[PDB]
This record gives C-alpha cells, sequence and structure tokens, in this order.
RNA sequence: GCGCUACACUGACGGAGCCAGCGAGUCUAACCUUGGCCGAGAGGUCUUGGUAAUCUUGGAAACUCCGUCGUGCUGGGGAUAGAGCAUUGUAAUUAUUGCUCUUCAACGAGGAAUUCCUAGUAAGCGCAAGUCAUCAGCUUGCGUUGAUUACGUCCCUGCC
C-alpha cells in the first residue's frame, strides 16, 4: 500500500540461537539461515506468534524476536501436534521434542554413537564411509 | 432476467468467499489454519484464512456445476500431479477431511444436500442462495 | 554417573520382562511384527536361551546356543544371552544387551568382505 | 526503503510515461520484493494512468 | 554411457479462472476409498459405496485470469544440511517416503565429439498401468497445446 516510513528500530542485521542472521532480506527464512527448522516449524511459530510473514529479519519488537527464541527450542503448548517432528520418540531420555540450531549438530552425533556401542547394519554401513539405504551407488 | 453461466469463474470466488467471510453460523473445522491441506504440495495454502472462505465458493458453482459426487471425487479435483524431483513428474489424491467437513456445515443452513444415489446437489434455498449472489457480482461486472 | 532407561521408560523391569510389554515398545516395524507370522519362531530357542541362560554354574558365559533366525527379535527376557548365528556357513557368537534393546536379529552377524 | 526512496519515486512517476518493477530496479535500485506497492499505491489525481496484465506481467505508464 | 530440474520478467512466487485420454479394483479379505468430522500439514479415521459405462471417477498439469516481484547469482538456482512430526514396514541404522520451518551448494546457455526426426510430425506439461508392502529421476501407453525445416540428393558412411 505504500513505502513505510523503515525509523532504525529499522536495525540493519539480526541476532535468532548464535547461528548468523541477515535484516533487511520475507521473514520465513531471514527464521531456515538456521538448522532444524524449516518453512514449516517456521509458518507455526508464526500462525502460533502474534507475527508477520512478510516482515523482514530487521524489522523485530522485542517482546517478536524473545518469543518468535521461544512453542522452538516448550515443543508442545502453543499447539504442536509432535508427526510435525524429526526428536520424534528419544528412544534411550520418550520424547515429544524439537532438535534444534547448535543441536541438531550434537545430537545428526549422538544418535550414532546407540548404535556402535552396538556391532550392527543402520550406523555400521556412517560408518565405511560409503550407502546404508539399500541401493548400489558407483556413479553417484 | 438473471444466473451461476452468465457470470465469471472468480467474481461471483470472492464476492462468496466476503459474503460465507461475513456470515458467521459460517462452523470453522479445528485443522483448518496448519496441516497441509495438499502430500505433494510443502506449503499449505498462502491465506491460512477464511481457502477454508475461498474452498466455499468453488466445492459450494462447482455443484448445482453438474448432478452429483462427494469424497474421493472432490478428492482428485485439488490437487495436481507431484514434485517427485529426480523419478519423472508424477497425479495425487489431498484429504478428504476439510471438504467430508463443508461437506456436513454448507448441511447446516440450507446450500448444499445430500444427492439420492448419496453424497453431494444445492437444495432448493441453496441455488436461491446462488443465481441473490450471481445478480448482487454481475454487478461488479455491469 | 548416569545406565541405560531403555524409550529417566524410569532397566528398572527393562531387566526380565515380557514379551504383551516390549511388545508394544518397540518403534513401528516391530505392531507388525510380533503380530505378523506372529508362532515357529521360537519354537525351541526360547525353549537351547533357557536350557544355556539357564544350564551354568552365572556371573562363568552360558554354554552358547544352537542357530538360522537372524530372524529374531531383541526382548527384555534374553539380557545376558549367551547367543551363537549362520551367515551362511559358520556360527559368528555374540555379547547379547539393555542397550541392543527395539533394533535388528542377525543386522548384527555381518555375512558378505568388504575390501 | 528510508524516505529519499519514495520521495526521489513521485517527483521523478506521474510523466514519467513507460514503467514497470525493472523500472524502479534499473532506475527508483533495491528492493523489487514491495515494488508491485509504491508505483498502483493512488491509481488524488497525479500518479499514473495504465494499459497494463494478471499476476502475468503489470506492462504501467500518464492524469494526462 | 542412459537421464532429471535450471542459468530467468517469453520467469518465479501467489490468489482466480479452472480443462482430457490410456487404466485399474475388493473374495473368500482388505483393492478402491469418497462422503462427514479430527490434523497448519503429512494424515487419522469413522463409516460409506463399488467384483464395476453402476462407486472412488466429470474438476491432471502447461494456461487464461488479476497482480506482486524489477535487472539486485535475485523474488533465477533448491545443493547440502539441523531437528522434529507423521505414514507404511518382525526389522527402518549404510534417515523407504512424506511433510513441517531454516542451513541457500554449483551454474550465468555447456569444448573435442556427436546423436536423432518430414506432420498432430519435434519437443514439454502432466497422468493411469508394469513393478509393488512400500521407494521412479526408468518401462509402456495416452491425450491436451503444438511449430520450424525439406518433401531432395549420392559429398559421405552403411549396405545392396
Amino acid at each position: 500500500s505504500l513505502v513505510v516510513q523503515e525509523q532504525g528500530s529499522f536495525q540493519h542485521i539480526l541476532r535468532l540461537l548464535n547461528t548468523n542472521v541477515d535484516g533487511n532480506i520475507k521473514i520465513v527464512y531471514a527464521l531456515t539461515t538456521i538448522k532444524g527448522v524449516g518453512r514449516r516449524y517456521s509458518n507455526l511459530v508464526c500462525k502460533k506468534a502474534d507475527v508477520d510473514l512478510h516482515k523482514r529479519a530487521g524489522e523485530l519488537t522485542q517482546e517478536e524476536l524473545e518469543r518468535i527464541v521461544q512453542i522452538m527450542q516448550n515443543p508442545t503448548h502453543y499447539k504442536i501436534p509432535a508427526w510435525f517432528l524429526n526428536r520424534q520418540n528419544d528412544i534411550t531420555d520418550g520424547k515429544d521434542y524439537h532438535t534444534l540450531a547448535n543441536n541438531v549438530e550434537s545430537k545428526l552425533r549422538d544418535d550414532l554413537e546407540r548404535l556402535k556401542k552396538i556391532r550392527a547394519h543402520r550406523g555400521i554401513r556412517h560408518f565405511w564411509g560409503l550407502r546404508v539405504r539399500g541401493q548400489h551407488t558407483k556413479t553417484t | 432476467g438473471v444466473s451461476v453461466r452468465d457470470v465469471a469463474a472468480q467474481d461471483f470466488i470472492n464476492a462468496y468467499a466476503s459474503f460465507l467471510q461475513r456470515q458467521g453460523k459460517l462452523e470453522v473445522p479445528g485443522y483448518v489454519d496448519i496441516v497441509k491441506t495438499s502430500s505433494g504440495n510443502e506449503m499449505p495454502p498462502q491465506d491460512a484464512e477464511g481457502w477454508f472462505y475461498k474452498r466455499a465458493a468453488s466445492v459450494a458453482r462447482h455443484i448445482y456445476m453438474r448432478k452429483q459426487v462427494g469424497v474421493g471425487k472432490l478428492n482428485k479435483l485439488y490437487g495436481g500431479a507431484k514434485s517427485r524431483g529426480v523419478r519423472p513428474y508424477k497425479h495425487i489424491d489431498a484429504s478428504g477431511s476439510i471438504n467430508r467437513k463443508v461437506l456436513q456445515a454448507l448441511e447446516k443452513i440450507g446450500i448444499v444436500e445430500i444427492s439420492p444415489k448419496g453424497g453431494r446437489r444445492i437444495s432448493e434455498n441453496g441455488q436461491r442462495d446462488l443465481d441473490r449472489i450471481a445478480a448482487q457480482t454481475l454487478e461488479e461486472d455491469e | 554417573f548416569k545406565t541405560h532407561s531403555y524409550r529417566g521408560v524410569d532397566l528398572e523391569k527393562l531387566l526380565e520382562m515380557s514379551t504383551e510389554d516390549f511388545v508394544k515398545l518397540a518403534p513401528a516395524r516391530v505392531r507388525r511384527r510380533f503380530a505378523r507370522g506372529m508362532t515357529s519362531k521360537p519354537a525351541g530357542f526360547m525353549k537351547k536361551l533357557r536350557a544355556a541362560k539357564l544350564a551354568a554354574p552365572e556371573n562363568e558365559k552360558p554354554a552358547p546356543v544352537r542357530t538360522h533366525m537372524r530372524n529374531m527379535i531383541i526382548v527384555p527376557e534374553m539380557i545376558g544371552s549367551v547367543v551363537g548365528i549362520y551367515n551362511g556357513k559358520a556360527f559368528n557368537q555374540v555379547e547379547i544387551r539393555p542397550e541392543m534393546l527395539g533394533h535388528y536379529l542377525g543386522e548384527f552377524s555381518i555375512t558378505y568382505t568388504p575390501v | 526503503l528510508d524516505q529519499e526512496k519514495y520521495d526521489r519515486i513521485l517527483k521523478e512517476v506521474p510523466t514519467y510515461r513507460y514503467v514497470s518493477v525493472s523500472v524502479l530496479v534499473d532506475r527508483l535500485k533495491i528492493g523489487g520484493s514491495l515494488a508491485r506497492i509504491a508505483l498502483r499505491h493512488l491509481e488524488k489525481e497525479g500518479i499514473i494512468k495504465p494499459v497494463s496484465k494478471h499476476s502475468k506481467q503489470a506492462i504501467y505508464t500518464r492524469a494526462t
């Protein structure tokens, strides 16, 4: 409807989970320069959140940074339907949970090294550097 | 004298959509913002909204256009192919759910009805409510 | 230090338990394995697991069983058992566990060589 | 998006004859996402008089 | 070696118009499933019909619509990744697939080569079958849009 007069609280690069973000990019992404989140947990944490889906990554009230660091990380509460998921049943600690940013990188990790203690064939064929899904790959 | 046919295929869409947006009666089922409609769409509907009030004039104009049909029919219609990616592109039949529930909500007022043979037939009201509102969408064209 | 609590669910009951019990607690596949072609898997292993775990002195591992059921499951009553499996020719044995529990048997036995 | 991007826009886009959104990224450079906005806004008697169709091209133009 | 998407505004995203044809299909048991709900979704299911011009099944995509994007490796490119949530499968690990959101890899029209093609023909947008519990970037078959270029020679190869 117009060019919106963005004052500077347009602030021009952003930081969400230590893990970089850019600040005049159209949001749902930006939440996608991340691990473990991608335009589907992202278009829920914005609908269960009081959001814009067309705002940028710099243009962020902060009451919409800390509620959007927050649903994330929680999972079951602002209706997160649990099929929606990756840490689908822990199976070591159940649980209904989300594997995140720094954390999908050290849990990718801790799922291989409950089946390399074993000595089986879902994390021994990851072990020879060659693939486990059953195929003949030679070409690649 | 003044038809549903005599009028275009997205003005009736957006001018029954802002009729069934601004009716309140319409009910609005609980997996109708989130959940992906269709499974080859990644994107649900870009409205998230009262696609439900844009699927409430589609469905509905779509009935009346023919005899009868639905839910495993509005199942072959609303989707398209598949995004299989790499695998030469492939049809996928939606989710009977949302319109198995607008078809039991339209059942409510007197717009859509259950055609004997059975399954969705618009009533006798209903049509009354589409020839009132194909003549109120003919005068945004006139 | 903090022991493998199998799904703390709080080993304690994942040490020595039914066949109803963990019939449920496996990941999707297995539901469709204890309940499909259920009989005739252990017509006589859980009855040579119970002849083994059971003819020892315990703590000396027991006298090796035989088997070609690489198609059996890992359950919370075969905890310790000893087990010995056809890769097509010879009986490769295996340490049997609380953290092998829900996982595939003879994945383990490695058949085919690699290099 | 600051306030010598919309008033460079409106004093430059009344008699500015041929326009689009490839016209505001090559003349006013940054954006596009936004641009199909501060063009279209209104449509006050003094912005653009069009022979534009759908979505897929928006070919606008001169009030006079 | 056989192949899929793309280097764009003659496109990518979105509403709103919104269109066929080849099939198939459950019996001694779980093949097709709507409808009407529950799920953002992927789905779940109640229940329904159908041994089928009788059901799912008349609604597939390229497109016209109405525009946002504006010459920004992007709002072309969709690589590789982190988790979750689902849907099958005694076994999902060398994630069968799917969703949910973010990580945003090359390549800015493809050298020495070298194919296939004279009419609804070249080629692209789909889909139903053949696998099958599933997993198609293949095999087969169809149509819906559909032109260039000759309609001739023995320069060549090849064989008569």
